[PDB]
């Protein structure tokens, strides 16, 4: 009885989703998870000297 | 553990040895401050024409002290084996 319009908007490829999906996507919040070596590690100290004339 | 399968994972040991971050820690800095009390930077490096001129000279240099320690080390390796080293007696 619905009004045909309605019907097929419903159909749109954007109305389906995976079961799960959001449950199970990973969600990044960064590309170097914790516990991974960056540049917060590797920095020297700075008192260090000069590493140019190396 | 899990060597070899589809549950393979990082062992404690490996685990512990990546919380080793030796942050702060500058072990190494030693050597770079008494290389850069030998001016090699604000002398050479620094200008790109002196730059260039530290490759040459250096490279001339540098190559022919090289051969001639290796030529050193040779004649010594084989000493007594080397036609400069056994002169020939003629036959009477």
């Amino acid at each position: 009885g619905e009004p045909a319009i309605q019907s097929i908007a419903r159909f749109n490829p954007d109305n389906f989703r995976p079961v799960g999906y959001a449950e199970n996507i990973p969600c990044p919040d960064t590309c170097v998870p914790e516990g991974h070596l960056d540049f917060r590690h590797t920095r020297l100290p700075t008192w260090h000297a000069d590493r140019r004339p190396f | 553990s899990g060597f070899g399968t589809s549950y393979a994972h990082d062992p404690k040991w490996i685990e512990d040895w990546m919380a080793r971050k030796r942050v702060g820690v500058d072990r190494m800095d030693w050597f770079f401050r008494a290389f850069n009390r030998l001016r090699l930077y604000e002398l050479f490096f620094k200008s790109t024409p002196r730059f260039y001129a530290f490759m040459v000279i250096g490279g001339l240099l540098g190559s022919y002290y090289w051969s001639r320690f290796w030529e050193q080390y040779w004649i010594r390796v084989n000493k007594g084996r080397l036609y400069k080293d056994v002169p020939y007696v003629y036959p009477p």
